[PDB]
């Protein structure tokens, strides 16, 4: 009988964390993984912040699903806060303990505030290394949450503009490698799997993946042994644009010529 | 409802840090040409060269080396 979050990371065990979450969330999903932070100094505050199993139907609706439990002074204020998370990270659940902010704190507070302002910026870095944790942790898992979640990680790079590269390394998807629907390989795996002259990240930029998978841009290459990944999204020209280069090897769209495909054909 | 796949329950991984960069999404994002850096090249598919005639162009026999002589 005790504030969970309030103990150390030590005093929770790993059941109480993902029966915890079933709290928060108000549902009875397990969470794949988290990561208990409390910090120290001048400014006091325990973030506790959990990834899904599984999307909620009511997290791409009309109504806001994104944000965690705000606390201050370890007493209930409100929930769904979402002035602490950012829309590529509009999936996390979780909760944050503020000792700094006044108990009389409401959600335009969060909005303004400078301090808030910057608990969003920190949480930002926490949660993203959390889901290439993930990704390292249990990639079948991180699978099932790229499947559920993956359309909101892919507004990533937007966001954060210079942090590009480690969205591109969470960024999933299929190709020519295998005939899967399910966003498998990544641009580690890409990156790993170049051989000679293949250098230029091959992509189709295409809104459904029947159409894209029939395209014979694909054949013109897949038959001269180069690899090019499924995108069927509805961002994926946009979220593309700022991808236009990773590691110093740049991207084509495929539905697009150049000299590439005048010295590869 | 959750899958747990088959157990779920033991993780401990944690993993803390920060270093990381963060702005918006209201920026430069969408609208640049895709094709950036022309960089290709793949295993010989072989096209048509030297009718017969020796001397298209100059030589499409590769006539300035030894040709084949037949040797």
């Amino acid at each position: 009988a005790q504030a969970l979050w309030t103990r150390n990371k030590s005093e929770i065990t790993d059941e109480e964390y993902k029966e915890f979450y079933k709290h928060i969330a108000h549902d009875f999903n397990d969470p794949l993984t988290w990561s208990h932070n409390r910090v120290e100094g001048k400014q006091e505050y325990t973030s506790l912040l959990y990834i899904p199993s599984q999307a909620p139907w009511d997290m791409w609706n009309r109504d806001h699903k994104h944000g965690l439990k705000l606390y201050v002074q370890r007493v209930f204020i409100m929930d769904d806060a979402e002035q602490f998370m950012p829309n590529y990270l509009r999936f996390v659940r979780g909760l944050i303990d503020s000792s700094d902010l006044p108990l009389n704190v409401s959600r335009e507070i969060l909005q303004d505030s400078t301090v808030t302002r910057n608990l969003r910026n920190a949480l930002t870095k926490r949660v993203l290394q959390m889901l290439e944790k993930l990704a390292k942790d249990d990639a079948e898992k991180y699978q099932t949450f790229w499947q559920q979640f993956g359309l909101v990680l892919k507004e990533g790079p937007a966001e954060d503009f210079a942090n590009q590269e480690a969205i591109a390394k969470l960024l999933r998807f299929a190709s020519t490698h295998t005939d899967s629907s399910a966003q498998t390989v990544s641009l580690e795996d890409y990156v790993s799997r170049m051989k000679e002259g293949q250098e230029k990240i091959y992509y189709i930029t295409a809104d459904s993946y029947a159409a894209a998978k029939s395209s014979p841009h694909l054949e013109l290459l897949r038959k001269k042994g180069i690899e090019v990944l499924l995108l069927s999204d509805r961002i994926d020209e946009w979220m593309m644009n700022y991808l236009t280069e990773f590691d110093g090897k740049p991207f084509q769209s495929v539905s697009k010529v150049d000299e590439s495909l005048e010295k590869l054909a | 409802k959750k899958i747990e796949v088959e157990f779920d329950k033991g993780q401990r991984t944690d993993k803390y840090g920060r270093g990381l960069a963060y702005i918006y999404a209201d920026g430069k994002m969408v609208n640049e040409a895709l094709v950036r850096q022309g960089l290709a090249k793949v295993a010989y598919v072989y096209k048509p060269n030297n009718t017969h005639e020796q001397h298209l162009r100059k030589s499409e026999a590769q006539a300035k080396k030894e040709k084949l002589n037949i040797w």
